Parts: C-alpha cells; sequence; structure tokens
C-alpha cells in the first residue's frame, strides 16, 4: 500500500522487477453525492 | 485474413465482486486462479 511502485511488487511477488509495463491495481470511480430524489407535481387532492 | 482480436482485459476481483468485501475475502481462499486467469489474458493481450 506504499505507492504504485510498490503495489507492482505486490503482484509479481518480486523484490526486483524487469522493466516494462505492469497492470498493477484495481483502480475505481466514485460517487460524490448521495442523492436521495423525486419528480415533477400538478393535481393535488382537496381537502377543502 | 485476420491479425489481431480486441484485446480485451477482465479483472476477476472487480468482475467477480463488484466491489464487495465480503466476496473477495472468500474468494482469495480459491487462491492463484484469478491472478493467472487475468496473466493469460494479458498473455493474450501481449501476442496481440
Ligand atoms: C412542474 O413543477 C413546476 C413548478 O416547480 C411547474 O411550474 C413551471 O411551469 C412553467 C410553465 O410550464 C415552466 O416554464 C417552469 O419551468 C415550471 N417550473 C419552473 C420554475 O421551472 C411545472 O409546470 C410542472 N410541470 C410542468 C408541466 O412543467
Amino acid at each position: 500500500a506504499l505507492d504504485p511502485l510498490s503495489e507492482t511488487k505486490c503482484t509479481l511477488k518480486s523484490f526486483t522487477v524487469e522493466k516494462g509495463i505492469y497492470q498493477t491495481s484495481n483502480f475505481r470511480v466514485q460517487p460524490t453525492e448521495s442523492i436521495v430524489r423525486f419528480p415533477n407535481i400538478t393535481n393535488l387532492c382537496p381537502f377543502g | 485474413l485476420p491479425v489481431s482480436m480486441t484485446k480485451t482485459s477482465v479483472d476477476c476481483t472487480m468482475y467477480i465482486c463488484g466491489d464487495s468485501t465480503e466476496c473477495s475475502n472468500l474468494l482469495l481462499q480459491y487462491g492463484s486462479f484469478c491472478t493467472q486467469l487475468n496473466r493469460a489474458l494479458t498473455g493474450i493481450a501481449v501476442e496481440q
């Protein structure tokens, strides 16, 4: 969990990594609004 | 003649568990499958 060069070593299970490219980590994108929501009214009930 | 198919890649732990820490925890018992499963695709990927 230190940093990407380290997390690479967490994959190949080697303290030495050959030069190249390595699919390393489970990247993700996040939501930032826990929105609770609804629609657009018109016709109310007359208890009058 | 064809030359190469689309370089598909999947991450098991996402595909197997769409971010459910309970799910991944059980999977880890299965060991190196979803390392090697990932690996072969990359082997497929690079070979393209
Ligand atoms: C949905 O509710 C809105 C009130 O929030 C109604 O009021 C407006 O109606 C006018 C004319 O149609 C629109 O130009 C406005 O945009 C509506 N609201 C606002 C402030 O934008 C609206 O009529 C209702 N539904 C409909 C049929 O639009």
